[PDB]
RNA sequence: UAAGUCAGACGCAAAGCUACAAGGUUUCGCGUCAAAAGGAAAAAAGUCCGCCAGCGAGGCUAAGGUACAUAAA
RNA sequence: CCAAAGGCAAAGCAAACGGCAGCUGUAACUCUAACGGCUCUAAGGUAGCAAAAUUCCAUGGCAUUUAAAUGAUGUCCCGCAUGAAUGGU
RNA sequence: CCUAUGCAGCUUUAGGGCAGGUUAUUAUUCAAUAAACUACCUUUUUUCUGGGACGGACGCUCUUAUUAAAGAAACAAGAGUGAGCAAUGGUUUUUACUAAUUAUAAAAAAGAAAAGCUUAACUGCAAUACAAACAAUUAAAGCAGGGGCAUUGUCGGCAAUAAUGCAUUGAAGAAAUA
RNA sequence: CGUUCUUCAACCAACGGAAUAAAGCUACGCUAGGGAUAACAGGCUUAUUCGCUCACAGAGUUUUAUCGACGAGCGCGGUUGGCACCUCGAUGUUGGAUCACCGCUUCCUGUAGCUGCAAACGGUUAUAAGGGUUAGACUGUUCGUCUGAUAAUGCGGUACGUGAUCUGAGUUCAA
RNA sequence: UAAUGCGAUAAUACGCAUGACGGUUCAUUUUUGCCGUGUGUGGUCACGGUAAAACUUAAGAAUCGUCCA
RNA sequence: AAAUACAUAGCUUAGCGGCUAAAGCACUGGUUUCAUAAGCCAGCUAUCAACAGUUCGAGUCUGUUUGUAUUUA
RNA sequence: AAUG
């Protein structure tokens, strides 16, 4: 009689010149309207991120065929293109992360602190218990 | 299925037209600046070479596409180039391209697709 | 189209759920895949999911 | 504020449903009422001007008015 | 008419609780169908009565009754959806 | 007339029970058990809705009007779906090819078909974002291990947008305790 | 016996799914509430209904005498509808008896034109609301059919006028 | 971009060959209409847009035809 | 106007995805009989309401336009 | 072995 379908909003998430992280979403769309040009990539549902930092830019070109492409752009910086710009970029990641933390403050808090302490998996923290639970360090051999 | 661009400072072009097969080394510094030329070399020039020495049928035929590998060689030898990324499009799937392409590959220049 | 159980052939216990269409392959499935216990690609049975 | 609220209404401007009807009904942009006294149009919730702490027999204006009713050519 | 689904009983019981059809061709002119063909069911409503205390078309058609009859009585009739001990006349 | 944390009485081949009688089986010299018949006890019998009933509907996708950011309702309108594939998945090579889907101007260094080898339709983790009351739902660079095809690129299923179901209870494989 | 990991299944399609399961009647009804919501009356709307104008095609056949249409516009609030604005701590139902006020879209009694108006009997238009608008058979009726007379036996509004004036035949409690 | 382009053995050594006429396909914002937002007794108002839709005169480029006026 | 079924040679009646067809009456020809009926033998009806779709292929499955019942207002 |  009536119904509707949950909405998907397609569209661009941002402009000329904007500031951009590495992982943020630029388009959302349904079909490969727009194609990833430098420094992005694409999902399997042509979903187009960034992968560095700097500003996003937008282009057109016309193929030997006739037809119109039009890309996604992440310029650097300073327009610096050398391989060095990799370190740099990692350097930004983690100085965005403690002046989140110091504009949120101290009551927000980004880890949890439990009475026990999480298995190890594979030289990584995992969230899946172990059948039994001990203190560490608490057993000699044998 | 486009795959994302990637820069590369060092690319090579192939040009083929009716009569000759034109093969070019690019140094760019980014997308938005011009590049500058550092080889360039076309079946043109191997046929006035060998055609004095060694009688060759036509600038487009198999002892040209060799030759003109083996000047390319040389330049980039010279400049201390030994690795570039080619540029892929219609002209690239010629057979006199292809050739020049394997030639390459076989005197120690190491060309990459991606 | 049917779910089996792909179990390992070295009987560490480790298996695989999947699904297969017995009429268009009317034969056990075989197939190489990793097996936790033992730290290698192993040969994989088709059995009865249950 | 770990509060109250989850019955809304109409004017101008658009679209679906109705019959390019309803002071109808369903969405949407602005405003007013709801929770808003005072002035103009006859009485005047939703239109026009304009937001009342108190008193005074001072003055200038808004919308609207300027032969009588009824202040001012 | 005891089939199906139940109940009861001595594997049977309907004056126990309940049910009891449809299509089609045919006689001098016409009409009608005495008379045929087919499908299905446990069985396919027999006699009687019938515009009813039962009738949707409806104030049915005809006769008597009145100057004038949605009335009353008599009569015609497969009767939307009458009917034989929840008895029929 | 409609609306309730509604109430009551009555009915039955709506659910459960056996606690009188009958009946069946078994046992001692007025008894014990019950998917039967009668009697009795107790419990259930949505919402939406141009009033209610009758009819219809309830999950999830695509498209139309409310213009060219997103979003937006009615018992408004026009179409799909509760799957399929052991290859129709992964990856290399060749070229007189450039289609089709429920629907649709996707896509040329891309696809489809043909030929070859394969199981990544993996194990353990994950920065940052889209969306969003919450629950869940969506995309994903990167790190370690074991692999596939290439020979230094890609593979954590399928062009994309639907093919689904919390917790509880039950069951199976393995491992650690007691 | 218990715990963890890898996994699956059933009813949840009323599809955020749980009190394990699970149908009805009430006109014998009862209580708490609402004009947040229906049935009669009022209100808004005017599709439909009705009226007028333009249109003058077509019938009559010289006449737009008279009848009359496709199509368009405007008006009325009396027909069939739509909405849910007032009343559920109550606005008495249909028809009649009795007694009324108003409108004119005039049935009779008037005034003035036209006519396919000799007279008589008529037809049609404009204007006019003082007076009049019958007695009976059938039916609970409004309505409708019929009979004997009559100058003629008009329509509509007024809570479809009128039950603190009457009637209770129908409709609408318990048999 | 003559190291061009096109070709009927279509391969490119050979064939046509860059001019000139003709027909097709692509500036005072050409300046009017129109649309959007704001304000409005329903327009004697303001700004912007049309590389979304109608509408002018050129000049050039890409093919194509051609014993050439 | 809602809701559940059905439109098959001349008439009843199989069939509901592999080609477009079964059975009985009727009709036609022959045989039996002095002749007509019954009885016997061989034949015949492109055998699938109408239109648009799905599918390699539809009387068969999905919609619309017609006709017929059945239930409701 | 119904009929004329
Ligand atoms: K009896
Ligand atoms: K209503
Ligand atoms: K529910
Ligand atoms: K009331
Ligand atoms: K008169
Ligand atoms: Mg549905
Ligand atoms: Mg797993
Ligand atoms: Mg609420
Ligand atoms: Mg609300
Ligand atoms: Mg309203
Ligand atoms: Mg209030
Ligand atoms: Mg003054
Ligand atoms: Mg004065
Ligand atoms: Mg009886
Ligand atoms: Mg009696
Ligand atoms: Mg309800
Ligand atoms: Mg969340
Ligand atoms: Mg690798
Ligand atoms: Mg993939
Ligand atoms: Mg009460
Ligand atoms: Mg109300
Ligand atoms: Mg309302
Ligand atoms: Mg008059
Ligand atoms: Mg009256
Ligand atoms: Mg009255
Ligand atoms: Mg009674
Ligand atoms: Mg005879």
């Amino acid at each position: 009689q009536g119904g509707k379908s949950h909405a998907k909003n397609w569209g661009p998430k941002f402009g000329d010149g904007e500031i951009v992280f590495p992982g943020m979403i630029i388009m959302r769309q349904k079909q490969g309207i727009y194609s990833p040009g430098y420094n992005v990539g694409r999902g399997r549902d042509y979903t187009i991120f960034a992968k560095t930092v700097g500003y996003v830019e937008y282009s057109k070109l016309k193929t030997e065929r006739g037809k119109t492409r039009r890309y996604i752009h992440v310029v650097p910086i300073n327009d610096d293109w050398s391989p060095e710009y990799q370190k740099l970029a990692d350097e930004l990641v983690v100085r965005r992360a403690e002046v989140k933390r110091q504009i949120l403050g101290h009551h927000v808090h980004t880890e949890p602190a439990f009475h026990f302490s999480l298995p190890q998996r594979n030289g990584n923290m995992s969230w899946l218990l172990n059948s039994v639970h001990k203190f560490p360090g608490t057993t000699t051999l044998a | 299925p486009l795959k994302p661009l990637v820069f590369r400072p060092l690319k090579l072009f192939f040009w083929a037209t009716n009569r000759h097969v034109h093969a070019k080394v690019v140094r760019f510094s980014s997308p938005f600046n011009e590049g500058v030329p550092v080889v360039d070399i076309s079946t043109f020039d191997a046929f006035n070479k060998l055609k004095g020495s060694a009688p060759v049928v036509a600038p487009r035929s198999l002892e040209c596409y060799k030759e003109v590998a083996k000047m390319v060689k040389e330049e980039t030898a010279r400049q201390n180039i030994n690795e570039v990324t080619l540029h892929l499009n219609s002209h690239a799937s010629d057979r006199g391209v292809r050739e020049v392409v394997r030639e390459l590959k076989n005197l120690g220049l190491l060309v990459k697709k991606v | 189209r049917l779910l089996v159980k792909m179990v390992s052939l070295a009987k560490t216990g480790y298996f695989y759920v999947t699904t297969k269409n017995p009429r268009n392959t009317p034969w056990k499935l075989k197939l190489m895949k990793f097996d936790p216990v033992v730290g290698r690609h192993v040969l994989f049975e088709e059995s009865k999911l249950k």
